[PDB]
C-alpha cells in the first residue's frame, strides 16, 4: 500500500531561480544532438543515434517519433522520460480529432504537451522531465518547428539545435540556413549541422531523421539516409 | 411529444456563394403563445449561425454552452472557427447527454471564413450530423417543410432569390403547423454583408 | 438500412445504402455507412446513427493509436475484440450492429458485431432493416473463392435488394473493396434511381415575399 | 440452442450445435458454441450470446494467469468455479448457462455444469433450449463405460433429435474430444446427421 | 418480485399500576395458515425493571431486540448506570425512526417503573411515535382487548361507580379474561399466555395455557 | 539519535526505538497486578492521585459481563483499546449470540496494535493492559503491550516497580491454581503491596479489586465495597 | 524535524507536553466541591480599561446544572464547549435526561489524542488543545468536579486550581479546604487565595463567579452580588 | 437472488433421546422439471451441528462454503472454542436478515440439527430472518404435510428413541413423495450425536399403489 | 556493513553501493530472535522452535510460533512476533481467496510465492517499513508430495529440504547437512530435530527454553497439526541423553 508525497519538489530559491527546471535544462544539455530546420515546403528533423557498440539492433527503437498523419517528433535529453510525452501528445492529437473531426494545428499540440510539462514543475512528488522536444508539422499548408523544454514554456523556430554543442550548432545554423529552402536541401544542411557535433563516421544506422511535408509526416528510410550521406 | 411541447421550425438553404437561414418567432405552451420575438437563430461569427428548433430551455442551453465552448476555441486557436469544426463542436456537446439528451436538432448554416465556400448542416437531438448540397430542415412541421423545399429548391440562387424560395418555403410550411408561427426571421449570409428580414406571416 | 460484407479470394467487399430515415420520413439521401478504421480495415454501421459514427470514430482512434505504438498494420481480430468490450459494457444501449471486414497478415476476414457485445465469425454477412433481403441473395449466389469481379457484382445485387425490397433502405449502393494490395473504396458504385428531373420551375420575382423589416450588416 | 459434455476415461465428448437466432429469424446458421478455456478446457455456450461470450473470454483470461502462477495446466474443477463465480457473482445481470469440460492429470476427464451459479459434477450433461426434449432420450440412451467412439454417437445422436424438434437450435453439430494426447475438433454436415422417425 | 415482510402474528398487551407493571402476550408464532411454533413468548427482559414485548414481523422484532440489548450495553459503559424505562422508551422511538423509509413491521409496547417507584407504559406504532399510558394493547388481536380495559381501567360509560384504584390481582385477572376471550376469536391468539410483572423485587414470568387450535 | 522519530525506520541493531519509548510510558503508570486460579481470574491495582485535594484515577475498566481489563500508561489510548475491545465483545455477542473468547479477543488487539507500527506518521498505542476473563477454557490472564506482542499468563504486574509484584507472584506461582476466591484475593494485594515504598501501605481509597470467575460476573470494587478484602492482612514484613 | 504523534525517550507525546506548557501562561481559575453545590473562579486578566467587561468568558454555560472554567488557549477551548453543549443536547433528544458530568468530561476527553498528519481525514487535528477545563455541576450523584488536560486525563477533584499560578493556589487550597465546608466558605476562600496569587486586585468586573447548587440551576453573578460576596474581603 | 433458478423442497428435523435427526431428498428442480435427482442438499458444518436447506441451490452451495470456511477458520486457531448449534443458528439469522433488509435475499429455508452439552437443538431459518427453535421441523411443504404427522406423534410420546425416530421420519418421506410435486423418492437422512455428524447415502420411502385398483 | 545518517532511514532510498538498508536492518531483526528451524522428509515436514522463556509466569503454550496458515499448511516464525502474525492473517486470507476462486486446498508454492509478493511490497515506499521477521511454509499431499519454503524481510522465497532462521541459522544447518532427510521418516526425523534445537540452544547466555513441535506429513493425513505431548517428550529426552 502506497500514497504520494502531496508537495513540490521544485521551489523557488532566495535568487528567484526554479533551481530543478535549470537542473532539467542540464540533462538535456548533455543529451545527445538533435537539429530541426523549417523550410519552407516542408520540415526536416535529424539526431544522433549513436549507440556506441556494433552489438544493438539500429533498427529496434527509434527517436524520430510520428504523433499523427501529420506531426513528428525528435528529443534531447532522456529516453525514458521523451517516451512518456510521446504517447502523451499520441493521445492529444487524438482527443482534439474526435472533437474537431480536423487534423490538430502544430501550435495547439505544443501548448497541450507543453502544459503536461508545466504539471510536472509544480505537482507534488514528482520531477520536471528532463527532456527538450522537437515538434514538426504542417496545417492550413504551411510548414510549423517548435521546441517545448522542462519549463513548460515554448518557442517557433525557423532553424534550431539543442543536446550537445546545442551552442555552436545555433551559431552554425545562423550563417548556414538562409530562408525559401527546398525540402532535399533541408535535409542536408540538418545533416552538417549534425556532422559539427558527431565524433566518429557516420553511417545511415548512426543517424536519424525524418521529413513532414504536404504529403504527411515520415522517417527516412535507411537506405535514404544512404543518398544524402554523400 | 417533448419537441411538441414548444414547437418551433427552423431551415437552411443553399446558393451561388451564399446561404439563407429562417426561423419562426413562437414562443409559446402547449395551448398558448407567450412571446411573438423569440430568438431561435444566435450567430456563433462574423458570416456563421446556428438555428436550434425543439424545446425553448434547451434551445437556450445549447446555444450558450456553445457559446461557451466556441469563444475558448476562438481565444486558444488563433483563428475563426470553420463550418466543419462548429457541426463537430456540437456533435460532440449533444452526444455527452446521450443518454439525457437536450430536446433540440440544430442547423448549422454559413460560409467558410478565407475560403469563401458554403456550409449547411443539422443535427440529431444526440448530434448526429447531416451535410446536404441543397437544404435541411428541423422542427416540428419537418414533413411541412421537406415537401416545400424538395419543391422550390434550384442548384445555382443568387441572393436575390434565394431570400424569396427560403422565405416562401418558411411560410408555408409554418401555416400547415399549429405550434409554429408568429412571424418568420430570415438570415442571407454573403461575403460583403449579411441581410436580415422578419417577415409578413401570419399571426394566427 | 442494408449493409453486407463478402469474403473472396484476393480479400474482402463490403456494402451499405445512403438511405437515413428520421421517423418514417428521409433526411440523408446520401450518407456515408462505410467507416473508415484502418487503412485496410472498414465498418459498416447500422442501428442508431449517432451510435455507430461515434463507436466506429472511437475504434478507428483507438486503432491508430494502437498502430503508433505497435508499429506494425494493424488485426482486425484487434478491432472486433476492442468493438465487444466496449459495445458490451453498456448493455445494448449504444445502437450499433456493424460489419467489420479487414486484411491481415492472417488473411481477409469478416466479422459482424451486435449492440449487446455478441460476435460472429463467417465469410457473408448482412445486417439491418434490409438484411433478410441481402442473405436470401448471399445464400442464393455465393459460392467460396469467388473472383473479385463476380463478388463486387454479388454484394451490389444483395443490397440492391435491400434498397428496393425495404423501406427504410434507400439510394445508391457504396462498396469496399479490401485485398492486401489495396482498399478501394467506391462510393455510388450503382445507383439503381436517378429523379433529377422536375416539371415545374417554382420560382419567384423578388418583391413577391411581403417584408416588414429590414437590416443589413456590411463586412 | 443445444449442448452436451459427455465424461469417458481417456478424457471428455463435448457438443454443440451451429444456430443462433433472433427470434423467428436465425442471424448464423453456423456457430461455434465450443470455446476453450485453455489447453485442455473447453466450454460450451448457452443464454445470451453476448453474456456467455463474454464470461468464455474473462474465464480464460483468469486460468491463463492461474496456469502461469502455478506453471501447471489448471485443474478442470478450477476452471468450473472460475465460471461458476462469475456466473453467481451477476445472476440476475447475465443471462447463460455454460457447461465446462476438459482433462487434467489429476483427476482425468470431468464434466461440470454451472447452470444458475451452482457446481455439480455429472456423468454427462445437458444445456440450452434443446435440451429439455431429450431428458428423455438421455435416460434411456446412456451406458456407464461408452469408449470415445460411443460417446460421440451419444452426444451426436441426442443433438440431432433436439435440433429436429427444436425451433432454436439447427446448423451442424460441433464436436470436440478432449484426451491426455489432444484436442479433436470435427464437425457434421446435415448430410452426415443420424436419421430416425421424421414424420 | 420479493417481499421483504412476514405477517406472524401475536398480540401483546401492557397495564400500569402503583407499584407495578405488567406486559403479557401469546405464545404463538405462525406465517400464512401454519404453525411455526407453540412456544415463542414476545415478552423480552432488558433491565431489572423494564420489560419489551414485540409483535408483527418476527424477522424485524428479533433484529431489533438485539440491538436494544447492544445499545443497553453501550449506554452503561458510557454512563456508568443502568437505563431508565423512559429513556429506553426514549430511545426505541429513534431507532425506529431511523428506518423512516424501510420501517420495522413491528408493534412494541415497553412496561416498567418509573423513578419513583410507580408502574409506567409505552406503547409504539412500527415508525416511533409514542407516548405515556396507563394500559396498552398492540398486534392482531389489540382491538378485542381494548375496549374492555377502557371500561374496566378506566372505568368509561358507567354512572356510580365509585372508582377503584388498580390492584395487582384485578389486573392479572383482566389480563387472562382479555387473551382468553381473544383466542377464542382471532385465529392468530392461542396456544399459551406468558405474564412478565416488573415490580421492585424484579421479573417474574407466569402461564396460562390457551386454545391449541 | 536519527532512528528514533518514526515507526517506520529500523535501528542498525534491529529494533524499533518508538515502540520501545511507548514501553516506557507503561512503565511510569501506576503498578497493576493480574493472577488466576482453576475457577476465578483476579485483577488488582494501585489507584493514584496527583494532589491530595484530586481523587483517585480510574485503573479496572468494563469489557464485557465475562472480560475485565487493567490499565497502564496513556488514558486517551486505554480508552480507545478499551472502547474497542467492548465493540468486537458487542458484535461477537450480536451474531452468535456467545461471549467472544478471551483468546480470541486478544488476537484482534495483537492485530489492531501491529498496524500503526508499521505505517508512517502513525504511533504504536501507549498503553499495556492486563486481561482478566473467563469463558470455556476457564480462566484468563492476559498481557498486551505497546508492541502489538501479547502474552498468555498464570501471573503478571505491568507498571511502576512492578517487579517486586513479578517476584512474589513467582514464588507462589504454584500455590494460586488450589486458592479459595478470598486467598487469591490476597495474593494479588500482598504483590500490589511489594510495589509501593516503605512509608506508605495499601488503603481503602488507592486500591481498585476486579473480579471475574465461574461464580459471577466482572465486578469492580472501589471504596466501602474494597475494605472487606483488605481487612484480614498479614503485616508488611523486611 | 518530528512528527505531531511522536514518543519522547522518557514515554510521553512532545506536543502533549507543550499544550501542557501552554496552561502555565493561561490565567487560574479556581473551582471547589462543596457538599451543598460547586462554586467556580476565573481571572479576566484585563489588558486594556478600553476593552469591555463582561467580553471574557472564561466561565460558560452547558447545561442547566453543568458549569466549566476554562484556562490557557481560549480559543481552542471553545471549540470543545461547543462539542460539549452539543453532546448534552444529543443526549437529551436521544435518551430524554440530563448528562451526567462525569459523562460530559468523558465526551470532552474523547476528542483528546483525536490529532495527526498522515492517515488522516482533509479537516483532521493537526496538534491537541491548548486548554485546561473544570468541569462543576450537579448530577443524581450530588455536587462534583473534574478537571481535564489536553492529555485526555480526567478525574473528580474536592477543589483543584489550573492557570499560570497553579502550584501556589493548589497548596493555599490545600490547608484551607474541609469536607464540610460550606457554600458561603466555598466562594469567600476561592475570592482570597484569587487576590494572592494574581498581579492585579480584585475588582467587582475583574473576576467571574458561578454556582451550581442542588437547588437552582447554574448561575452566573451580576455585578451587585459579586459586590455582596467581595463585602466580606 | 431475486428470482430462484434450481429449487430444493421440504427438509425435515426431529429430536429424539441423545440427538437430533434431519432428512431432505436429492431433488434440485428447475422449475417443474425434475433437473438433478441425486444432489445432496445436507452438509455438515462440525462434529456438532449439521444444516439441511429448502429453496435455492445456488445459495445453498454459496452458503456452504462461507459456513465451511468459518469452521476451517476456527479448527486453524485450536484454542478449544468451536461454534456451537446455537451459534451456527444465530449466525445464519443474522445473515439471512442482512441480505433481506439490502433486497438481495438468500433463497433459502434451513432446518439446523445439533446436539451439544447432553442437550438436543433444532433450529429454523428463513429467507427474511424468521428464527426459532420447535421439538419437530419441516419446510415448505413439509409444514403443511409432515409437520402434522410429527406433531401429533410427539404430542402421545414427546421422548423417541433413534430407532423411534428414523422410522417416523421414513413415515414423513412416504407422504412428501406422495403428496409433493416437486419430491422425489431417493433421499438422505443425517444424524447428530455424542459420536458426530453422520449422513446416510441414497435411500428410497416404500412405496404402496394398490388403491390404484379401488376405483371401480 | 551500515551507512549512517541519510541512506539508511528509508526503504525507497538506495545507498550508492546499491543496497537497501532498511531491508537489512529488518534482517537483523530476525537475526536476533531465536532459533527456527524445519526440514522435509520422505513421508511430510516437520518443524522445531526454541521459545526462550522471558518469566515463569507466562503460560506453557503462550507466544506460539508454530502457526495453522491453511488445514494442511504450517508456518514457523522467527523475528518481531508481532509482525509474524500479521504476516500468518494474510497467508490464511490468502490461502482462504484460493479456495473461495478456484474450489481447492491452495498449492503451497504458490501460497509461497503470494505472500512474498506482500511482504517485497513493504520495502519499496517510504510510507511503510518491512517487515521485520523470517518465516517458514510446510505442506503434505500425495500429489505434490512433501515441501518446504521460506521468506525473508526482503520478499525472497525459495524451496529446501532443510532449513533454519534465528540466532544460530549457521550452527543448525551444519547439523541438518548430517541427516539423510530424502529417506528418513518423519517419526524419525522429530527426534533429530529436538537434539539440533537442543545443541544450537544457548544455555549460558540464554536463560532457559521451551521446545515447539509440528507435523504435516501422511502420518496425520496430510493436515498440519501439533507434536503430542507423549512423541515431544521422547523426542527431549533424546535431545537431552545424545548430548554427551
Ligand atoms: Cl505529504
Ligand atoms: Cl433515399
Ligand atoms: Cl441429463
Ligand atoms: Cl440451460
Ligand atoms: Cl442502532
Ligand atoms: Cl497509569
Ligand atoms: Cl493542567
Ligand atoms: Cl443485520
Ligand atoms: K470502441
Ligand atoms: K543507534
Ligand atoms: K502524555
Ligand atoms: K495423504
Amino acid at each position: 500500500a502506497k500514497r504520494g508525497y502531496s508537495f513540490s519538489l521544485t521551489t523557488f530559491s532566495p535568487s528567484g531561480k526554479l533551481v530543478q527546471i535549470e537542473y532539467a535544462l542540464a540533462a538535456v544539455a548533455g543529451g545527445a544532438p538533435s537539429v530541426g530546420i523549417k523550410a519552407a515546403n516542408g520540415v526536416v528533423l535529424a539526431t544522433e543515434k549513436k549507440q556506441k557498440s556494433i552489438l544493438y539492433d539500429e533498427r529496434s527503437v527509434h527517436k524520430v517519433e510520428p504523433i499523427t498523419k501529420h506531426i513528428g517528433l525528435v528529443y534531447s535529453g532522456m529516453g525514458p522520460d521523451y517516451r512518456v510525452l510521446v504517447h502523451r501528445a499520441r493521445k492529444l492529437a487524438q482527443q482534439y480529432y474526435l472533437v474537431y473531426q480536423e487534423p490538430i494545428p502544430t501550435a495547439q499540440l505544443v501548448q497541450r504537451v507543453a502544459s503536461v510539462m508545466q504539471e510536472y514543475t509544480q505537482s507534488g512528488g514528482v520531477r520536471p522531465f528532463g527532456v527538450s522536444l522537437l515538434i514538426c508539422g504542417w496545417n492550413e499548408g504551411r510548414p510549423y518547428l517548435f521546441q517545448s523544454d522542462p519549463s513548460g514554456a515554448y518557442f517557433a523556430w525557423k532553424a534550431t539545435a539543442m543536446g550537445k554543442n546545442y551552442v555552436n550548432g545555433k551559431t552554425f545554423l545562423e550563417k548556414r540556413y538562409n530562408e525559401d529552402l527546398e525540402l532535399e536541401d533541408a535535409i542536408h544542411t540538418a545533416i552538417l549541422t549534425l556532422k559539427e557535433s558527431f565524433e566518429g563516421q557516420m553511417t545511415e544506422d548512426n543517424i536519424e531523421v525524418g521529413i513532414c511535408n504536404e504529403a504527411g509526416f515520415r522517417r527516412l528510410t535507411p537506405t535514404e539516409v544512404r543518398d544524402y550521406l554523400a | 411529444s417533448i419537441m411538441s411541447y414548444n414547437g418551433g421550425a427552423v431551415m437552411a438553404m443553399k446558393g451561388k456563394n451564399c446561404v439563407a437561414i429562417a426561423a419562426d418567432r413562437r414562443f409559446g405552451i402547449q395551448a398558448q403563445m407567450v412571446t411573438t420575438d423569440f430568438q431561435k437563430i444566435f450567430p456563433m461569427g462574423d458570416r456563421l449561425y446556428i438555428g436550434l428548433a425543439g424545446l425553448a430551455t434547451d434551445v437556450q442551453t445549447v446555444a450558450q454552452r456553445l457559446k461557451f465552448r466556441l469563444n475558448l476555441y476562438e481565444l486558444k486557436e488563433g483563428r475563426q472557427i470553420k463550418p466543419y469544426t462548429l457541426m463537430s463542436m456540437v456533435a460532440n456537446l449533444l452526444y455527452e447527454k446521450r443518454f439525457g439528451p437536450y430536446y433540440t436538432e440544430p442547423v448549422i448554416a454559413g460560409l467558410d471564413p478565407k475560403t469563401f465556400k458554403p456550409f449547411i448542416c443539422s443535427l440529431d437531438l444526440i448530434g448526429c450530423p447531416m451535410v446536404t448540397d441543397d437544404f435541411v430542415v428541423s422542427g416540428t412541421c419537418s414533413e411541412q417543410m421537406y415537401g416545400m423545399c424538395e419543391s422550390l429548391w434550384e442548384p445555382n440562387m443568387d441572393p436575390e432569390h434565394l431570400f424569396e424560395t427560403i422565405s416562401q418555403a418558411m411560410l408555408n410550411a409554418v401555416d400547415r403547423d399549429a405550434v409554429s408561427g408568429m412571424g418568420v426571421i430570415v438570415h442571407v449570409i454573403e461575403k460583403d454583408k449579411i441581410t436580415t428580414r422578419t417577415l409578413k406571416a401570419r399571426m394566427d | 438500412t442494408t449493409i453486407a460484407g463478402l469474403v473472396f479470394r484476393d480479400g474482402v467487399i463490403l456494402g451499405a445504402d445512403t438511405r437515413a430515415t428520421n421517423d418514417s420520413v428521409v433526411a440523408d439521401k446520401s450518407c456515408e455507412k462505410i467507416h473508415f478504421i484502418a487503412p485496410k480495415i472498414y465498418c459498416c454501421g447500422a442501428g442508431v446513427a449517432a451510435d455507430t459514427e461515434m463507436t466506429t470514430r472511437m475504434a478507428a482512434s483507438k486503432m491508430e493509436l494502437h498502430a503508433l505504438s505497435t508499429g506494425r498494420e494493424p488485426r482486425v481480430a484487434t478491432v472486433t475484440r476492442i468493438l465487444r468490450q466496449t459495445l458490451f459494457r453498456y448493455q445494448g444501449h449504444v445502437g450499433a450492429s456493424l460489419v467489420v471486414g479487414g486484411v491481415d497478415l492472417n488473411g481477409p476476414q469478416l466479422y459482424e458485431v451486435h449492440p449487446h457485445g455478441s460476435y460472429s465469425r463467417l465469410p457473408f454477412t448482412a445486417l439491418g432493416s434490409g438484411q433478410g433481403a441481402a442473405v436470401a441473395l448471399l445464400e442464393d449466389r455465393f459460392q467460396p473463392n469467388m473472383t473479385l469481379e463476380a463478388a463486387q457484382e454479388l454484394l451490389v445485387e444483395a443490397i440492391t435488394a435491400g434498397i428496393l425490397s425495404d423501406l427504410g433502405s434507400g439510394g445508391n449502393v457504396d462498396a469496399c473493396v479490401i485485398t492486401a494490395g489495396g482498399a478501394k473504396l467506391q462510393r455510388a458504385l450503382s445507383t439503381p434511381t436517378e429523379p433529377v428531373q422536375r416539371a415545374g420551375r417554382y420560382r419567384f420575382a423578388p418583391g413577391t415575399t411581403p417584408v416588414l423589416t429590414r437590416e443589413v450588416r456590411p463586412l | 440452442t443445444t449442448i452436451m459434455a459427455v465424461e469417458f476415461d481417456g478424457g471428455v465428448v463435448v457438443g454443440s450445435d451451429s444456430r443462433v437466432s433472433a427470434g423467428t429469424a436465425v442471424v448464423n446458421r453456423v456457430f461455434d458454441k465450443l470455446s476453450p478455456l485453455h489447453q485442455r478446457i473447453f466450454c460450451a455456450l448457452s443464454g445470451s450470446a453476448a453474456d456467455a461470450q463474454a464470461i468464455a473470454d474473462m474465464a480464460a483470461y483468469q486460468l491463463e494467469l492461474h496456469g502461469l502462477e502455478l506453471e501447471e495446466p489448471p485443474l478442470v474443477l478450477a476452471a468450473a468455479n472460475v465460471v461458476k463465480n462469475i456466473s453467481y457473482k451477476y445472476r440476475e445481470d447475465l443471462l447463460a448457462h455454460l457447461i465446462v469440460a476438459g482433462w487434467d492429470q489429476r483427476e482425468g476427464g470431468q464434466v461440470y455444469g454451472t447452470m444458475g451459479g451452482m457446481l455439480i459434477r455429472q456423468p454427462f450433461t445437458i444445456g440450452g433450449s434443446g435440451s429439455s426434449y431429450i431428458y428423455g432420450y438421455v435416460d434411456a440412451a446412456y451406458k456407464p463405460g461408452m469408449t470415445p467412439e460411443e460417446c460421440r454417437r451419444f452426444t451426436t445422436n441426442a443433438i440431432t433429435l433436439a435440433m429436429n424438434r427444436d425451433g432454436s437450435s439447427g446448423g451442424v453439430i460441433y464436436l470436440v474430444t478432449i484426451t491426455a494426447a489432444g484436442v479433436d475438433h470435427r464437425v457434421i454436415l446435415g448430410d452426415e446427421l443420424p436419421k430416425f422417425y421424421d414424420e | 418480485r420479493f417481499s421483504p415482510y412476514a405477517f406472524n402474528g401475536g398480540t401483546v398487551l401492557a397495564i400500569a399500576g402503583e407499584d407495578f407493571s405488567i406486559v403479557a402476550s401469546d405464545t404463538r408464532l405462525s406465517e400464512g395458515f401454519s404453525i411455526h411454533t407453540r412456544d415463542s413468548p414476545k415478552c423480552y427482559k432488558l433491565t431489572d425493571k423494564t420489560v419489551i414485548g414485540c409483535s408483527g414481523f418476527h424477522g424485524d422484532c428479533l433484529t431489533l431486540t438485539k440491538i436494544i440489548e447492544a445499545r443497553l450495553k453501550m449506554y452503561k459503559h458510557s454512563n456508568n448506570k443502568a437505563m431508565t424505562t423512559g429513556a429506553i422508551a426514549a430511545m426505541l422511538s429513534t431507532i425506529l425512526y431511523s428506518r423512516r423509509f424501510f420501517p420495522y413491521y413491528v408493534y412494541n409496547i415497553i412496561g416498567g417503573l418509573d423513578e419513583e417507584g410507580k408502574g409506567a407504559v409505552y406503547s409504539f406504532d412500527p415508525v416511533g411515535s409514542y407516548q405515556r399510558d396507563s394500559f396498552k394493547a398492540g398486534g392482531s388481536a389489540s382491538a378485542m382487548l381494548q375496549p374492555l380495559l377502557d371500561n374496566q381501567v378506566g372505568f368509561k360509560n358507567m354512572q356510580n361507580v365509585e372508582h377503584v384504584p388498580l390492584t395487582l390481582d384485578r389486573a392479572m385477572r383482566l389480563v387472562k379474561d382479555v387473551f382468553i376471550s381473544a383466542a377464542e376469536r382471532d385465529v392468530y391468539t392461542g396456544d399459551a399466555l406468558r405474564i412478565c410483572i416488573v415490580t421492585k423485587e424484579g421479573i417474574r414470568e407466569e402461564t396460562v395455557p390457551l386454545r391449541k387450535d | 539519535n536519527q532512528y528514533d522519530n518514526d515507526v517506520t525506520v529500523w535501528s542498525p541493531q534491529g529494533r524499533i526505538h518508538q515502540i520501545e519509548y511507548a514501553m516506557e510510558a507503561v512503565k511510569q503508570g501506576s503498578a497493576t497486578v493480574g493472577l488466576k486460579s482453576k475457577t476465578h481470574a483476579v485483577l488488582v491495582a494501585l489507584k493514584r492521585a496527583q494532589s491530595e485535594l484530586a481523587a483517585h484515577q480510574k485503573k479496572i475498566l468494563h469489557v464485557d459481563n465475562h472480560i475485565g481489563i487493567s490499565i497502564a500508561g496513556l488514558t486517551a489510548d486505554a480508552r480507545l483499546l478499551c472502547n474497542f475491545m467492548r465493540q468486537e465483545c458487542l458484535d461477537s455477542r450480536f451474531v452468535f449470540d456467545r461471549p467472544l473468547p478471551v483468546s480470541r479477543l486478544v488476537s484482534l488487539i495483537g492485530s489492531k496494535t501491529q498496524i500503526p507500527t508499521q505505517r508512517y506518521g502513525r504511533r504504536p498505542y501507549g498503553v499495556g493492559l492486563l486481561i482478566a476473563g473467563y469463558d470455556d477454557m476457564g480462566p484468563h490472564i492476559f498481557q498486551t503491550c505497546p508492541s502489538a506482542n501479547y502474552f498468555d499468563c498464570r501471573a503478571m504486574s505491568i507498571g511502576a516497580r512492578s517487579q517486586s509484584a513479578r517476584t512474589y507472584l513467582e514464588r507462589h506461582m504454584s500455590e494460586f491454581m488450589e486458592c479459595n476466591l478470598d486467598e487469591l484475593v490476597k495474593h494479588g494485594l500482598r504483590a500490589l503491596r511489594e510495589t509501593l515504598p516503605a512509608e506508605q501501605d495499601l488503603t481503602t481509597k488507592n486500591v481498585s479489586i476486579g473480579i471475574v470467575g465461574k461464580d459471577l460476573e466482572f465486578t469492580i470494587y472501589d471504596d466501602d465495597d474494597v475494605s472487606p478484602f483488605l481487612d484480614g492482612l498479614e503485616e508488611r514484613p523486611q | 524535524d518530528r512528527g505531531v504523534n511522536t514518543f519522547s525517550p522518557e514515554g510521553r507525546l512532545f506536543q502533549v507536553e507543550y499544550a501542557i506548557e501552554a496552561i502555565k501562561l493561561g490565567s487560574t481559575a479556581i473551582g471547589i466541591q462543596t457538599s451543598e453545590g460547586v462554586c467556580l473562579a476565573v481571572e479576566k486578566r484585563i489588558t486594556s480599561p478600553l476593552m469591555e467587561p463582561s467580553s471574557i468568558e472564561k466561565i460558560v454555560e452547558i447545561d442547566a446544572h453543568i458549569g466549566c472554567a476554562m484556562s490557557g488557549l481560549i480559543a481552542d477551548a471553545k471549540t470543545l464547549i461547543d462539542k460539549a453543549r452539543v453532546e448534552t443536547q444529543n443526549h437529551w433528544f436521544t435518551y430524554n435526561e440530563t448528562m451526567t458530568v462525569e459523562s460530559v468530561t468523558q465526551a470532552v476527553s474523547n476528542l483528546a489524542l483525536q490529532f495527526g498528519e498522515e492517515d488522516a481525514d482533509p479537516g483532521a487535528m493537526s496538534r491537541p488543545f491548548g486548554v485546561a477545563l473544570l468541569f462543576g455541576g450537579v448530577d443524581e450523584k450530588g455536587p462534583q468536579l473534574f478537571h481535564m488536560d489536553p492529555s485526555g486525563t480526567f478525574v473528580q477533584c474536592d477543589a483543584r486550581a489550573i492557570g499560570s499560578a497553579s502550584e501556589g493556589a493548589q497548596s493555599s487550597l490545600q490547608e484551607v479546604y474541609h469536607k464540610s465546608m460550606t457554600l458561603k466558605e466555598a466562594i469567600k476562600s476561592s475570592l482570597i487565595i484569587l487576590k494572592q496569587v494574581m498581579e492585579e486586585k480584585l475588582n467587582a468586573t475583574n473576576i467571574e463567579l458561578a454556582t451550581v447548587q442542588p437547588g437552582q440551576n447554574f448561575h452566573m453573578f451580576t455585578k451587585e452580588e459579586l459586590e455582596e460576596v467581595i463585602k466580606d474581603i | 437472488t431475486q428470482n430462484p433458478m434450481v429449487t430444493g423442497t421440504s427438509v425435515l428435523g426431529v429430536k429424539f433421546d441423545g440427538g437430533v435427526v434431519i432428512a431432505a431428498d436429492m431433488l434440485g428442480s428447475y422449475g417443474s422439471l425434475a433437473r438433478f435427482r441425486n444432489i445432496s442438499r445436507i452438509m455438515r458444518v462440525n462434529d456438532s451441528t449439521m444444516l439441511g436447506a429448502s429453496g435455492d441451490y445456488a445459495d445453498f452451495q454459496y452458503l456452504k462454503q462461507v459456513l465451511g470456511q468459518m469452521v476451517i477458520d476456527e479448527e486453524l486457531l485450536g484454542d478449544g472454542h468451536s461454534y456451537s448449534p446455537r451459534a451456527i443458528h444465530s449466525w445464519l439469522t443474522r445473515a439471512m436478515y442482512s441480505r433481506r433488509s439490502k433486497m438481495n435475499p438468500l433463497w433459502n429455508t434451513m432446518v439446523i440439527g445439533g446436539y451439544a452439552d447432553g442437550e438436543s437443538f433444532l433450529g429454523y431459518v428463513d429467507m427474511l430472518g424468521v428464527a426459532y427453535e420447535a421439538p419437530s421441523l419441516a419446510t415448505g411443504y413439509g409444514a403443511y404435510l409432515a409437520q402434522p404427522l410429527l406433531r401429533e406423534v410427539l404430542e402421545k410420546q414427546p421422548v423417541l428413541s433413534q430407532t423411534e425416530a428414523r422410522e417416523l421420519v421414513e413415515r414423513c418421506m412416504r407422504v412428501l413423495y406422495y403428496r409433493d410435486a416437486r419430491s422425489y423418492n431417493r433421499f438422505q437422512i443425517a444424524t447428530v450425536t455424542e459420536k458426530g455428524v453422520e449422513i446416510e447415502g441414497p435411500l428410497s420411502a416404500q412405496t404402496n399403489w394398490d388403491i390404484a385398483h379401488m376405483i371401480s | 556493513s551500515s551507512i549512517g545518517t541519510g541512506y539508511d532511514l528509508s526503504a525507497s532510498t538506495f545507498s550508492p553501493d546499491g543496497r537497501v538498508f532498511q531491508v537489512e536492518y529488518a534482517m537483523k531483526a530476525v537475526e536476533n530472535s531465536s532459533t527456527a528451524i524445519g526440514i522435509r522428509c520422505k513421508d511430510g515436514v516437520v518443524f522445531g522452535v526454541e521459545k526462550l522463556v522471558l518469566s515463569k509466569l507466562y503460560e506453557e503454550g503462550s507466544n506460539k510460533r508454530l502457526f495453522n496458515v491453511d488445514r494442511h499448511v504450517g508456518m514457523a516464525v522467527a523475528g518481531l512476533l508481532a509482525d509474524a502474525r500479521s504476516l500468518a492473517d494474510i497467508a490464511r486470507e490468502e490461502a482462504s481467496n484460493f479456495r473461495s476462486n478456484f474450489g481447492y486446498n491452495i498449492p503451497l508454492k504458490h501460497l509461497a510465492d503470494r505472500v512474498a509478493m506482500y511482504v517485497h511490497a513493504y520495502t519499496l515506499y517510504s510510507a511503510v517499513r518491512p517487515f521485520g521477521c523470517s518465516f517458514m511454509l510446510g505442506s503434505y499431499s500425495a500429489n505434490d508430495g512433501a515441501q518446504l519454503y521460506m521468506i525473508d524481510p526482503s520478499g525472497v522465497s525459495y524451496g529446501y529440504w532443510g532449513c533454519a532462521i534465528g540466532k544460530a541459522r549457521q550452527a543448525a544447518k551444519t547439523e541438518i547437512e548430517k541427516l539423510q532427510m530424502k529417506e528418513m521418516t518423519c517419526r524419525d526425523v522429530v527426534k533429530e530435530v529436538a537434539k539440533i534445537i537442543y545443541i544450537v540452544h544457548d544455555e549460558v547466555k540464554d536463560k532457559a527454553f521451551e521446545l515447539e513441535l509440528s507435523w504435516v506429513g501422511e502420518l496425520t493425513k496430510g493436515r498440519h497439526e501439533i507434536v503430542p505431548k507423549d512423541i515431544r517428550e521422547e523426542a527431549e529426552k533424546y535431545a537431552k541423553e545424545s548430548l554427551k
